[PDB]
């Protein structure tokens, strides 16, 4: 089933700060708002971690979209291929999930890949989970829905049940 | 992609 990160990170903190830092030109900013807050609490419900919202600076996890070398060492590379890619909790990049503007994203109104999932899966990753073995799992390495019974598992193996 | 740094 469920995997983790070697030497399981994860955020020790109470409360871990999020700020949407970029956004796609396919959707309204409000509705990538939206889908991120609900991405987050899928996770959050699940366990004693509380997340807040910030508009500037540098906070522990960096969220937005980007063309091609955005500053870390794994530049997107247009149309296909990758489409996104996130970090375990962690200092500095720990955390951040980036996701590629070459692609074509939707609230599920359109044709494109589904954002909300897409956040979940890589939310997933910035709060320290790895891939699962288990085809139901939000957390399987491919691409309306719910976190599995294994995702549940997961997280709540690393940071315990908020009840 | 869930990369480690
Ligand atoms: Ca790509
Ligand atoms: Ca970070
Ligand atoms: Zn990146
Ligand atoms: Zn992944």
């Amino acid at each position: 089933g469920y995997s983790l990160f070697p030497n399981s990170p994860k955020w020790t903190s109470k409360v871990v700060t999020y700020r949407i830092v970029s956004y796609t030109r396919d959707l309204p900013h409000i509705t990538v708002d939206r889908l991120v807050s609900k991405a987050l609490n899928m996770w959050g419900k699940e366990i004693p971690l509380h997340f807040r919202k910030v508009v500037w600076g540098t906070a522990d996890i960096m969220i937005g979209f980007a063309r091609g070398a955005h500053g870390d060492s794994y530049p997107f590379d247009g149309p296909g291929n990758t489409l996104a890619h996130a970090f375990a909790p962690g200092t500095g990049l720990g955390g951040d999930a980036h996701f590629d503007e070459d692609e074509r994203w939707t609230d599920g109104s359109s044709l494109g890949i589904n954002f909300l999932y897409a956040a979940t899966h890589q939310l997933g990753h910035s709060l320290g989970m790895g891939h699962s073995s288990d085809p139901n799992a939000v957390m399987y390495p491919t691409y309306n829905f719910k976190l599995s019974q294994d995702d549940i598992k997961g997280i709540q193996k690393l940071y315990g049940k908020r009840s | 992609x869930g990369l480690v740094x």
